[PDB]
């Protein structure tokens, strides 16, 4: 990938067969590193584990996405989204109280 | 206000695809964090 | 007995 | 009364006519660390349960019966005895990777039912650094003074921002599950 990144559709079939191992791999990379490559791989995340795996490689889409699945799941939402955060905070807890 | 920092990042970044660049670069926080 | 009084 | 059969015979006299009244003020003179211990009205016992949760934070038989051994557990035979027991079991526990979880689980719970705890359990967190865990540590940061920071400052021998901090490191750990 860093490889030829340095054909983005063939790439994109690749990652296509890649998608566990695959998701593994990304986590290490993501790991290590604490554009083209990025996109893709939204772009192939969007195409639970949805929602996880969209936060793990983000790291505001995560926020985005969780929400937009959302629109006890709302709990455990409504949480990841405020611990992320630290207005938003406020309306999730008015929420959560309603 | 965020969001049209966010707008003008972006316009920066198409505009992108050395030391100029540099001065003009002098969530969000991740997005910098990525572009460094 | 112990561990259900502390769930309590 | 000054031997402990003369308060047995007070109180077997409070029993015999019904004065428990009284009982429950000659007590109240009798109790008035270890005299504590065999103590365990309601802030009484709310302290003593606090205390307890400070001492296991900090960290035998009176520890162990809570849990000459048997006339002891005989006679033991409340709410701050039992979460005191709890917390015995969850150093147990942690003296003791499934078991370490529990044992996180159960002070989760217990914080979830009492602030120096909070920082205690955040403390034991941050040195342990899966979907329950997160939950857990959600419901935590929604529940999130100057001796809660002496406690803090001990133990780093701010606070608010390494919990965040940890509880960020959490959910990276999840995702990555």
């Amino acid at each position: 990938r860093l490889g030829h990144e340095c054909r983005t559709n063939f790439l994109q079939l690749l990652l296509q067969e890649d998608i566990d191992f695959f998701s593994t791999l990304l986590r290490l990379c993501n790991a290590h590193s604490d554009k083209i490559v990025d996109s893709i791989l939204s772009q192939n995340l969007r195409s639970c584990f949805k929602k996880l795996y969209c936060f793990r490689m983000l790291n505001a889409a995560a926020e985005v996405l969780y929400q937009y699945i959302l629109m006890i799941r709302k709990r455990k939402c409504y949480l990841m989204v405020i611990n992320v955060l630290s207005v938003t905070l406020t309306d999730l807890r008015d929420e959560l109280r309603g | 206000c965020c969001n049209v920092m966010s707008q003008e990042i972006v316009s920066k970044i198409l505009e992108k695809n050395k030391a100029k660049l540099l001065e003009l670069p002098l969530q969000d926080l991740m997005k910098c964090t990525y572009k460094i | 007995d112990w561990v259900e009084q502390l769930i309590l | 009364f000054v031997t402990n059969d003369d308060i047995e015979w007070m109180l077997s006299i409070c029993v015999e006519w019904r004065l428990p009244e009284i009982a429950k003020e000659i007590y109240t003179t009798l109790g008035n660390i270890e005299s504590i211990a065999n103590f365990s009205l309601v802030k009484s016992y709310s302290w003593l349960l606090f205390e307890a949760s400070c001492m296991e934070g900090q960290k035998v038989l009176n520890a162990i019966v809570s849990k000459d051994d048997v006339i002891i557990p005989q006679d033991i035979l409340v709410t701050n005895s039992m979460r005191q027991t709890l917390a015995p079991y969850a150093v147990l526990s942690q003296f003791y990777d499934r078991e370490d979880w529990g044992q996180a689980l159960r002070l989760l719970l217990l914080l979830i039912e009492f602030h120096y705890l909070v920082l205690l359990v955040a403390k034991f967190l941050y040195p342990i650094f899966e979907d329950s865990v997160a939950t857990v540590i959600e419901v935590i940061e929604t529940k999130w003074s100057n001796l809660y920071e002496t406690i803090i400052e001990a133990d780093k021998s701010a606070t608010l921002l390494k919990n965040l901090r940890k509880k960020l490191n959490f959910k990276l750990c999840q995702a990555f599950m």
